[PDB]
């Protein structure tokens, strides 16, 4: 925040200058700030960019953010909402085929209007919600339900609205409840697929391969025998058993809730070492949030 | 996350959480009034006593409103709201009545202390869709004659008190029982708590019924179950059964009806602080052992029927139990949780016998 | 805290507490009056004794307020108080009655002297309310024939004197006696205490009761329990019975009654120092101690009907008994307390026998 | 950090060194004067960062 | 105080959050009255129990500040484990955590 | 007044032994000098009590109290605890047979 | 207090600093040492209790060292004292009981 403060010394009215003071404000550490024409070079550069937020721009965004989709960057963007008051009498998909179909990215509507100032996009409400999440819960837990401070949302939308906009696409409405207030409300992606919903569990696989993919720079070029096969083998499910006992990823007997496998003929038979290739695969299951609660009652 | 070696700070966050209760009382009654100021014209309002009732609204002078809520008071405490109407076919703010009761978190029972058949079953049927849901109510309503009313006609939740009930004022003016009955409900649940049927309470301060029943007529009166006010000559006036509408051996009884209906209510309120998190192992064990410790102890305060065993109840949220895989993919919980409430205990039989 | 070497002062800061015990006694009078300065309207007043009954106030000509309250002093001391209303429905400062006598933490009796009823039931029903919090509160009746007043209907903490009594003035006028019978429960209290009954005592200056009653009615009336006032010809008039309203085996009588109500009183008086004191243990053991001290100097001078064991009190306040883990996180104490009182010996059996 | 009659620009820079996680507790004001009592228990206590 | 709130006032400002009437009383005067922090969990309620545990660690940072760098062996680590209980000991003999054992 | 003054000449005396070593005959010497203060108090009738290890008790020690840690800190804690005399400010009188 | 219990018992050592390293020179030197600390324990200077500890000096070969460093010829004396801590801070403490 300091030096925010020096280059920006007046207070001011536009959309940006309201979303860096909702990020600081909750916190918050390194954040960037680009041109929208600039976001393909910007990501292939600072190499540590997680999430692209709108603040306040639509129609050149979507197409800079599916770009570096395009490339397998594998980063995850969030977007804004329909500006004003969905009258609700009709039409539940003709204000939602502008958003490009992606398991990666939200909307968050109802446009929190910070009852200090001017109005708030609300993309920097949605990305205040995810820094005191990581900070105090890791990151397989969705910023569902830890709330925000100094930002009321403009509308009351309902309770039964939430219903007919929580099926086909994602539309995650913030609600102000009784005694816990402006709290974000469901985390949901843009398709519903058994696979791909559920943001948290979609960030749990974006963190779990950036890490491998970072360390294991320093060991191409080695040679593809018999100790190298069973020294990754014992040091990635060491990371896995630390990401076990810590609730990221659920199972009883953890030779259950995970898998890695490196050999000579279970994989990559040996025409394919004969061409350099050292081919492995893991895969484990991750948790989902309980979004719906049932209880049932009986005699016995 | 972690750069600058130092000496780093963290704690443990959890929303570990438990249950307690609160009270089945303080219901709102949608007579007419008259308000002293206008913004008192059409928002429900909580009323404290009856000294502040005084300050707000006015008794005014020919007009049953202000006598039948002061009989609520001199048989049990509580606070109370109202809602002021004034057009029984006004369906304007009729329509726009359930979606202000949702509002206020607290409300469980209802009444209409109003005298005429055109007011009532006007209003009984505007609030009849909100009662399925299972949100929680329990509303009372009069009978006109020998039959119970038509405008809820099969329900687990009403209760029907037959004879209406006469009070002396400056010729003595008749009132229908709905209103005055509700705050002895208040007294049972103080002392004796939610599952004891209120029938030996006695009615505190009244000159007579309206017409006087006997007993062959309470034998008829008795099932179509409807309950009744009665007359005794050491005692006073009384009331009497305890039975609700609709009669299946699963609920015809009013404090069976009622206890499920106060359990479910306190845990569903606490279990609304955790309902984003992650569907994992060692979230299940925490929240199947605060619901073992809420209906312990009220086993052990006489509440479950069940004897010195344990069997009162077999709450299990496991995963190979009472759920499989595919629907942790659509995010559910599901709580199988049951009791073994406890019955009122009428139809004494001695059958003496010789040996 | 400390930087600077020198010699540092601290003391220990602890609530340690005791009990100490009250008076039952002083009640307040609703009746009519006369005041002398206009601020003497509406509000409570303290009154000392006759003298200064006399300066504030004044004795009128034609109008029984004035002889009803001298025959309380020359029954029993103790100072009183006195609430002057004027008109009987004049519901404004009826209402604005029980929220005066909450401030006062005394008022323990209640009483009415007016002759009429139209006037003392609409005063019986404005406090009937303030009776079922269990703030202490123990008031008095009349019966205007031969059955109770329906005004209350059952309560544990009423008292019905039948036949009212007479006194000569400048043709004699009639009183209810609820005025002089409350002079009376100050002298059993004074030499005797509270747990002996006021019947032996000898009603102190009157002619004769209005009508005679006799025994073979007496067996009707002590029944349905309402008490009686007695002549008989060695030592006049004299009050007879002791027995409460409702009357399961619970409290029948009204020592019985009147013990647990001032027993409670005095220990939640002394406990409102320390209401936010951390729940540790040793806190537990300084409360099971100070309460162990209280009950025991009043078992050794006759008022808990125990043998010579230490069977009158079972105070715990532990948190394997009594208590559990998951209320501690709502902040609460549970003093499971009890007594053994004593009762009254009527009906005494002879049952001579040849051997 | 208490509040001396400062609500506005307060509860902004009291939740910005919470942020950070320096362990603090402050303490805020009530509101001005004569809630009536009559209604709306939760409408003057949506200003305050929970 | 410049307002007399009332006895039950303080009733339905209890919950949710966490008003904290200042009331007077006989006897005793214009006291305090109440110690309820903005959230109703069983975790972070009752202000003494937040003020506790966070008074609690703001000594121990205080100290260790000039224990990094030292070598993760094992004589460190009986040494720390024997210098925090021996803190903690002089604190529950004060009263300020309980239980017994 | 009597707590209040029992103090004001403990505190004034003990200003010309701090930076005293916190040794074994220190303790036993401030605990050998208090308690003949209090017992020309006691024979005086300032406060009650028979068998004067009951009226009063004075304790400084190593483990007892100020563990070692806190030694190593410079602290010298005590503490001692007296019961005074109350007025009798009311006076009741019972008269029986016997 | 370390300063001077240093100085004075350097200064005497130096007078035997190339004797052999045999059984009979050890038991002599953790003697005079023995003697030095007890004198000055009996004085009021080491913060021991009415036991002995207050000093563990030994020179044993099986102890405190072993045979390689014997033939570089060394000998090593772990001595170590209790030294009592200046009295500030003064705390009271009156209770009622």
């Amino acid at each position: 925040w300091a030096e925010f403060t020096v280059e920006y010394p007046t207070p001011l009215e536009d959309a940006f200058y309201t979303s860096l003071s909702l990020w600081f404000m909750h916190g918050g550490g390194k954040c960037y700030l680009v041109n929208e024409a600039n976001i393909a070079d910007a990501v292939a550069q600072y190499d540590d960019i997680t999430l692209i937020v709108a603040a306040g721009t639509d129609t050149t965004t979507y197409t800079a953010f599916t770009t570096v989709v395009g490339q397998g960057y594998r980063i995850f963007g969030l977007f804004d909402g329909p500006k004003e008051k969905i009258a609700g009498t009709a039409k539940p998909d003709e204000v939602m085929e502008e958003y490009p179909t992606s398991p990666f990215g939200a909307v968050f509507y109802p446009w929190g209007t910070l009852a200090s100032g001017a109005a708030v996009p609300p993309s920097a409400i949605a990305a205040a919600s995810i820094t005191q999440t990581d900070r105090t819960r890791g990151v397989w837990k969705a910023p569902a339900n830890q709330a925000v401070n100094g930002v009321t949302p403009a509308f009351a939308v309902s309770d039964d609205f939430q219903g007919k906009y929580n099926q086909g696409k994602a539309l995650n409405m913030i609600r102000t409840f009784s005694g816990q207030g402006t709290v974000v409300w469901g985390a949901r992606t843009l398709e519903d697929s058994d696979n791909w919903r559920y943001i948290p569990v979609r960030r749990l696989f974006n963190a779990v391969e950036r890490d491998i993919q970072k360390s294991l720079n320093k060991l191409v070029f080695e040679p593809n025998s018999q100790p190298t096969w069973q020294r990754v083998k014992a040091a990635v499910d060491s990371y896995l058993h630390s990401l076990w006992q810590q609730g990221a990823l659920a199972g009883n007997t953890p030779a259950d809730a995970w898998f890695v496998q490196v050999g000579k003929d279970l994989t990559m038979t040996q025409e394919e070492i004969n061409q350099g290739k050292m081919i492995i695969k893991i895969g484990l299951a991750a948790v989902r949030p309980a979004e719906f609660i049932i209880l049932q009652f009986s005699q016995d | 996350v972690t750069s600058v070696p130092g000496v780093y700070i963290e704690e443990d966050a959890s929303p570990a959480m438990s249950v307690s209760a609160s009270a089945t009382a303080v219901p709102l009654f949608v007579a007419r009034f008259t308000p002293l100021k206008p913004e008192l014209a059409g928002v429900i309002t909580r009323i404290g006593s009856w000294l502040d009732y005084t300050i707000l609204f006015d008794s005014n002078v020919p007009p049953t409103a202000s006598v039948a809520l002061r009989l609520y008071f001199q048989n049990g405490g509580g606070p109370c709201y109202l809602y002021p109407l004034e057009k029984a076919d006004d369906n304007g703010p009729l329509a726009a009545l359930p979606d202000l009761i949702d509002e206020v978190g607290e409300i469980t029972l209802l009444a209409s202390p109003d005298p005429d058949e055109t007011y009532r079953t006007a209003v009984y049927g505007a609030l009849a869709a909100s009662l399925d849901q299972h949100k929680g109510y329990f509303l009372l309503a009069d009978s006109v004659n020998g039959d119970a009313p038509s405008a809820v006609g099969g329900s687990a939740q009403v209760a029907v008190y037959y004879p209406n009930v006469e009070v002396p004022h400056t010729a003595p003016l008749s009132l229908p029982p709905s209103a005055l009955i509700a705050g002895v409900y208040g007294k049972t649940d103080g002392e004796r708590g939610v599952w004891k049927a209120p029938a030996n309470v006695v009615l505190n301060g009244v000159s007579d019924v309206s017409v006087r029943v006997t007993n062959e007529q309470q034998a008829e009166l008795n099932p179509k179950g409807i309950n009744v006010i009665r007359h005794f000559s050491d005692r006073g006036l009384v009331v009497w059964g305890s039975r609700t509408q609709k009669d299946d051996d699963d609920w015809r009884y009013i404090p069976v009806r009622r206890l499920f209906d106060a359990a479910e209510r306190d845990i569903k309120k606490a279990l609304q602080p955790m309902v984003f998190e992650p569907n994992s192992q060692l979230t299940w064990k925490r929240v199947q052992t605060a619901i073992d410790n809420y209906l312990y102890r009220l086993w052990q305060q006489g509440a479950l029927a069940g004897n010195k065993a344990e069997e009162a109840y077999f709450v299990r949220v496991g995963k190979g139990i009472t759920m499989t895989q595919d629907e942790i993919n659509q995010g559910k919980m599901i709580i199988q949780v049951g009791m073994a409430a406890v019955r009122p205990a009428e139809f004494i039989i001695l059958k003496f016998t010789q040996d």
